[PDB]
């Protein structure tokens, strides 16, 4: 931990991003796989953010592990890979807490190692395991945004004025693809600090054509008379209906509501997690406080905030939304209530 | 001592040719308001108290469009004089004049008529103090850059410089244009004498406002063939010390040419150089006023807008203009006195003054000037300029760049 | 088309047939004169120009896909087993009046007629309070038919559903069609009273069969289609002011619909 | 003299491209001296050329600058000042200067101790082990915070503004008294907001149907209030309070340069991207549940009466 928590945050990790944990390690990595180690220091570093682009670099970091796995004598694999692949989930996780897609992803893949009896040889178990990820990435990224992208495509429409939030690679991708079909529309980009991902969506819809505009999330209430529609994209679909996405999403519905705006969702279905929340208190992550100094006019007025042992520095990142907030859901079987969410889990 | 400036109201450079010849390149109506003006506020705005106002081509109208304005008025603060002379053709020879006259004392600011700024410099004038007073009589000059990418409009090539200064203490080692070049070429001297700390910097707007010193006039004397100031600074680096204060939260440019004059209408427009902004009238004028509404878009006194027009993006309506049915016009500006017809489209126009468009014409990223005139049926391309009191008949189709003035040799006349 | 003929003549041989329902035995009917499937879309416009309802729609809908030698059993068994709808939403929620209670109906339904016919066979007693609906005077025509059963009926305005709203214990209202998310699609004079009733907190009660449920999700009034509208004829409420739901397949909840649709797939 | 003017053309000019006095304390306080000045040595011989001159030279302030909703109350001030000292001598002209500068000192003395006044009732209000969040930088809200935390401990949040980071200043000058304050971004406001009990903060002006002009933000802040059923308390002081309804509001908020917002350096997508930069925005009264001044806590139900007691009914327009 680095710094001082806050009273009700005390409860959750508070890492850094200087302070690497391959310090304590040494340079040929023996306990820990070198892919792994390399994928953990990445997502310390920051250098894979996107919700399903860090499931998309842990499955290849696990191929990548498995292709070069040898499987011990006295023992059958199918239990020794499914226990030597949980301390690289316990190093993964705490070089940065997983999300709910990552941990979806190692169910699933626990589940296919233990599906793989000691009959079978070892090369085939590692093709098909292989074969497997491969398949299972095609259909639960790449087949389940072409479906997104045709369903959400009937609810815009010419004229439209549609309100994004941060960075979502589905979001842009239906966008894109709407703007190609023959609508004519106009994107409202809101960013928020200190990660200012949504600058990320505002350069891919001008490089595609789209007219777009950008404004911080304080001043979401002033566009947002003339938006006629919401459209957002979420990390996980809870049990309860609820929605679990960036911090600036709740407040962002909230006040949609109050400008009597139609609010959406659009979510994969291998998002869908088991668990259930009621608020951002219970589970979320704090990332490093530092990212909270701003160059503001001359000088930095929390550039020794540590001094002062009174003053603390939250940096919330996720958040939930309850079910009274959200309208549509969209995904690849089809268009859904907010309520809903078990239904497609059975 | 009060700070006093230099102002060169006359660019010999040519660019805007053919447009130059009826009216000064200072005085072109930007957004309903010359540049001049702009200057000025800027060097007002800044702390300046005096300015010398230097004029050779068309300094008649120059004077007697600054006589009425709100700068020579005695309730201003910058007090302004107007120095006009036949003799001068370079800057050099205006830096030549003013130390056969003694008229600057301290550190002066050097700019041109044509530079919108919204920068303080009471910032960078400490540091060259500063720097002055721990090394006499060895920093001679400050030049003010705006970090920018090299990908904006506003960076023309024609004006793109490549810099290699020390990062240590802020000093100009080399600079050079990037006019129709590829690979830059950077001498040994910078790393055979000091500057550990050398770095070479490409992402600068030059603002062209520099600090000048008197030993800057007296250099400029001395050398009889220093034109410019980019000369000045060539010479002097093949030998004085020259450095830089550079700007992230501030904006500023020089309009060289037509394409550079279009990057800054649209900035403006969209309130890059608040204050400095249409909706604020920073003139005291009373044909200027107007109101900012929602998605920038500016509406005057006595607009009379047509039932069925649509303004989409940041337009700026004049005074007096009139507006038919059924139009669409999006980040154009139009001036005071103009007359639409119906089913115009305007998209990245700017009509100035005393302007009249027939009903079904079609113009796109061209500007009419003073007493323009098209038919009906007309489609005007981009970069398609008319000049002064053309008449364009019906049924016309411009090629793209067109260019038609009454002026014989000037372009395709009318 | 002779499919208009036997629409029509489906529709006055019997008043009290719904009008999906005469559409499906419609279809049932001209099966027995692949290809076959084109051959049913385009038998489903025809009778989908004629009314402009949402039922017919649905219960072409639903018949396409029953039809994805077996075909006439399942169908005829179908038949038979919506003709029993109405009973089975009656005998279910007959049971949710209770004596001194104040009803507050809608323009006339078949259903809600049946339902009140089979509560006052249980010895019971109630008041009603239909609304006109002036886009047609069909309200009178449910008044009459109430009052005579014996009934203390009393026609109210279209424009005072907010005047009465405090003296109705709950309300009982048809649907067109049940749309994906719970909501209704019925006259055009709905959604202003679920409003008025979730604002003084009364139970919001809405009846409609099987055949009734869509695979429509609007967002507000104007995702309708304009077909079912055309003076709008029908309206849209959201899930949100409806407390249950009386369906042939059992009280429902606001949210069953969305899982028996997902469970159907279209 | 002349030095009258070119000192009204000085604070003009002042008050055109940037900011003047940093409190609105001393803003006021500047426009009232300013007043007195234009009122003690000038040629005037009668009350409805006084007002005249007044309601000129307040039009000339506000079109100066229409967001700096402080100097029109203090011309409209003066002018009801100079009405019912006109009334009270008519219902003439002998000595009516003499009392007009004594009000205007009497006007100057209650604006130097409004801030005492406001901060003497922080305990009515907070109680131990509260949380308390606010937005933005506020003087006033600041001495109301640090004035209970000398007999009370409570926990304060701040919530920065984007645009112009000042919270950080808050924050820090509040966690020099030792009161456990806390920084977050704005787009925390409604996730953390459920362990909230109490919410104080401040504004620009407020308006005539209750409602008020605070920083970019506070609508979302008052929205969350509102849907946890939180008290909202506004510590604002007399000078603060507009006569003007909320008229269709194209000159509420003040629009800067989008360089806060999106930075000169990102490249050649700043030429088809329209930035919007509303420093100021509009809240409801419907969202606010009280509001303590120097006279006392009050509805916003009420304030119509403190603008009828404040202005006259034909000034609100000036």
């Amino acid at each position: 931990d680095y710094g001082s928590k806050v009273s009700l945050f005390s409860h959750l990790p508070q890492y850094s991003r200087q302070n690497s944990l391959t310090q304590f390690m040494s340079i040929p990595s023996s306990v820990i796989h070198p892919a792994m180690v390399r994928l953990g220091l990445q997502y310390s570093q920051g250098l894979v953010s996107g919700s399903n682009a860090r499931c998309i670099a842990l499955l290849r970091a696990l191929q990548q592990v498995i292709q070069d796995y040898t499987t011990p004598p006295n023992e059958e694999l199918s239990r020794d890979l499914v226990n030597k692949l949980k301390p690289y989930m316990s190093f993964l996780t705490q070089c940065r807490p997983l999300s709910a897609s990552m941990h979806n992803a190692i169910k699933f893949l626990n589940k296919e190692i233990t599906s793989v009896g000691s009959s079978k040889r070892e090369e085939e178990a590692k093709s098909e395991l292989r074969a497997a990820i491969d398949r299972y990435v095609q259909e639960k990224i790449v087949l389940a945004a072409q479906a997104i992208s045709r369903f959400a495509y009937q609810k815009i429409s010419n004229g439209d004025v549609i309100l994004v939030y941060g960075c979502s690679s589905l979001v842009s991708r239906i966008l894109q693809e709407a703007w190609t079909e023959g609508r004519r529309f106009r994107v409202v980009v809101v960013d928020s600090r200190p990660w200012l991902e949504g600058r990320h969506t505002l350069r891919s819809l001008v490089h595609a054509g789209v007219p777009a505009s950008y404004l911080l999330i304080p001043a979401a209430s002033y566009v947002l008379p003339e938006v006629s529609k919401v459209l957002l994209g979420a990390h996980a679909l809870l049990a309860n209906g609820s929605v679990m996405s960036r911090v600036g999403t709740a407040q962002l519905a909230l006040v949609a509501r109050a400008h009597n705006v139609p609010v959406l969702v659009c979510c994969e279905t291998y998002k869908f997690c088991e668990r259930v929340q009621t608020d951002a208190f219970v589970s979320n992550e704090l990332d490093d406080p530092d990212d909270l100094q701003c160059k503001r006019g001359e000088h930095v007025a929390l550039a020794n905030w540590q001094n002062h042992a009174s003053l603390r520095l939250l940096n919330l990142v996720y958040d939930v939304t309850p079910p009274e907030l959200v309208d549509l859901v969209i995904t690849e079987l089809g268009m859904i209530p907010c309520s809903s969410v078990p239904v497609v889990l059975r | 001592p009060p700070l006093q400036a230099v102002l060169v109201a006359d660019s010999f450079d040519r660019r805007f040719f053919p447009i130059s010849k009826d009216q000064p390149r200072v005085l072109l109506p930007l957004a309903n308001v010359a540049l001049i003006d702009y200057t000025l506020e800027f060097l007002t705005a800044t702390g300046v108290q005096e300015t010398f106002v230097f004029c050779c081509w068309k300094a008649a109208q120059i004077k007697e469009h600054l006589l009425k304005s709100k700068w020579c008025r005695p309730t201003s603060l910058n007090v302004v004089r107007i120095i006009t002379s036949e003799l001068y053709r370079s800057l050099g020879d205006v830096l030549r004049d003013v130390d056969a006259k003694a008229l600057v004392r301290s550190d002066f600011l050097l700019v041109y008529g044509d530079v919108i700024s919204n920068i303080n410099i009471t910032r960078a004038l400490e540091e060259h103090r500063l720097r002055r007073k721990l090394e006499k009589n060895v920093s001679v000059m400050t030049m003010i850059f705006k970090e920018s990418s090299p990908s904006h409009p506003t960076r023309c090539h024609e004006d793109n410089v490549v810099v290699a200064v020390d990062s240590t203490t802020n000093r100009v080692l080399h600079f050079q244009k990037t006019q129709g070049l590829r690979r830059f070429a950077f001498p040994l001297s910078l790393f055979q004498g000091s500057s550990d700390g050398v770095e070479v910097r490409y992402d600068l707007l030059d603002c062209h406002i520099s600090i000048c010193s008197p030993q800057v006039a007296q250099l400029f004397t001395d050398n009889f063939d220093y034109q410019t100031r980019d000369d000045f600074v060539r010479g002097l680096l093949v030998n004085n010390q020259i450095h830089m204060h550079v700007t992230a939260k501030e904006y500023g440019a020089r309009v060289s040419n037509l394409h550079m004059y279009s990057a800054v209408c649209a900035d403006v427009i969209r309130r890059w150089v608040y204050p400095l902004t249409p909706e604020a009238n920073f003139t005291d004028s009373t044909t200027q006023s107007c109101t900012h509404s929602r998605h920038n878009i500016y509406r005057g006194p006595e607009v009379s807008l047509g039932h069925g027009s649509i303004l989409e993006e940041n337009v700026l309506l004049g005074s007096g203009t009139v507006i038919g049915s059924n139009c669409f016009i999006t980040n154009s500006v139009i001036g005071p006195g103009c007359h639409i017809g119906d089913n115009v489209v305007l998209d990245q126009t700017y009509l100035w003054q005393g302007v009249r468009v027939a009903a079904g014409a079609q113009i796109h990223q061209s500007l009419l000037c003073d007493n323009a005139e098209v038919k009906e049926r007309v489609t005007l391309k981009p970069r398609s300029v008319l000049t002064s009191q053309v008449v364009v008949g019906p049924n016309i189709t411009l090629p793209e760049g067109s260019v038609i003035s009454l002026h014989p040799p000037d372009a395709e006349e009318d | 088309k002779e499919l208009i003929e036997y629409f029509k003549s489906q529709m006055k041989e019997d008043p009290d047939m719904a009008s999906a329902v005469a559409a499906i035995r419609t279809l049932l009917e001209f099966l027995k004169r692949q290809g076959l499937r084109a051959n049913l879309t385009s038998a489903i416009e025809t009778l989908c120009g004629v009314d402009s309802s949402v039922a017919v729609s649905s219960g072409g809908e639903l018949f396409l896909r029953f039809i994805s030698k077996i075909m006439i059993e399942r169908g005829e068994l179908f038949l038979r087993r919506i003709s029993l709808s109405r009973n089975k939403i009656a005998d279910l929620c007959h049971t949710f009046i209770k004596d001194g209670a104040t009803i507050l109906t809608h323009a006339y339904s078949r259903v809600v007629l049946r339902v009140l016919e089979a509560a006052v066979a249980a010895k019971k007693r109630f008041s009603v309070y239909v609304t006109e609906s002036q886009p047609d005077l069909s309200g009178k025509k449910m008044a009459k038919a109430l009052c005579h059963l014996n009934v203390p009926v009393t026609v109210v305005l279209d424009a005072a559903v907010g005047y009465i709203m405090e003296k109705a214990d709950l309300v009982i209202v048809g649907a067109e069609g049940v749309v994906e998310n719970g909501g209704i699609i019925n006259k055009i004079g709905t959604n202003q009273m679920a409003v008025c009733a979730k604002a003084q907190n009364k139970p919001f009660y809405v009846v409609a069969e099987s055949f009734k449920f869509v695979r429509l999700f609007p967002l507000n009034q104007q995702d309708v289609p304009d077909k079912f509208k055309y003076h709008p004829w029908v309206d849209y409420t959201a899930p949100s002011l409806i407390t249950l739901l009386f369906t042939d397949l059992g009280v429902l909840t606001p949210s069953a619909v969305s899982d028996e649709l997902i469970k159907l797939y279209l | 003299g002349s030095e009258l003017s070119e000192r009204i053309e000085s604070f003009v000019e002042t008050l055109k491209r940037g900011g003047g006095p940093r409190s609105s304390e001393e803003m006021a306080r500047e426009t009232l001296g300013l007043l007195r000045q234009i009122i003690t040595d000038h040629r005037w011989s009668n009350a409805g050329e006084l007002m005249e001159l007044i309601r000129r030279e307040g039009r000339r302030m506000t079109a100066a600058q229409p967001s700096e909703t402080t100097v029109g109350n203090m011309v409209r001030r003066v002018l009801k000042i100079i009405r019912e000292e006109y009334g009270r001598l008519h219902g003439h002209y002998a000595q009516l200067q003499s009392n007009i500068i004594e009000a205007i000192n009497e006007l100057l003395v209650e604006l130097e101790g409004t801030m005492e006044n406001i901060a003497a009732q922080a305990l009515e209000h907070i109680h131990s082990n509260e949380v308390i969040m606010t937005i933005g930088f506020s003087r006033t809200v600041e001495a109301f915070l640090k004035e209970a935390a000398r007999k009370r401990k409570f926990h304060v949040i701040v919530a920065e503004c984007a645009p112009f980071c000042q919270g950080h200043e808050m924050a820090v000058n509040l966690s020099k008294a030792g009161i456990e304050t806390t920084v977050m971004t704005d787009a925390a406001i409604f996730a953390v907001m459920s362990r909230v009990n109490k919410v104080i903060i401040g504004t620009k002006t407020i308006l005539a149907n209750g409602a008020l002009r605070a920083v970019t933000g506070t609508h979302t802040l008052a929205l969350a209030a509102k849907h946890h059923s939180t008290p909202l308390i506004v510590c604002a002081p007399m000078f603060k309070l507009s006569p003007q309804f909320p008229n269709e509001e194209d000159s509420f908020h003040k629009f800067v340069a989008p360089e806060e917002v999106l930075p000169f350096t990102e490249g050649d997508i700043l030429e088809k991207v329209s930035v919007h930069c509303p420093v100021f925005d509009y809240v409801p009264p419907e969202l606010i549940t009280l509001f303590i001044s120097n006279i006392g806590g009050n509805a916003p139900s009420y304030i119509y009466r403190l603008m009828s007691e404040l202005y006259h009914p034909d000034d609100h327009v000036l």
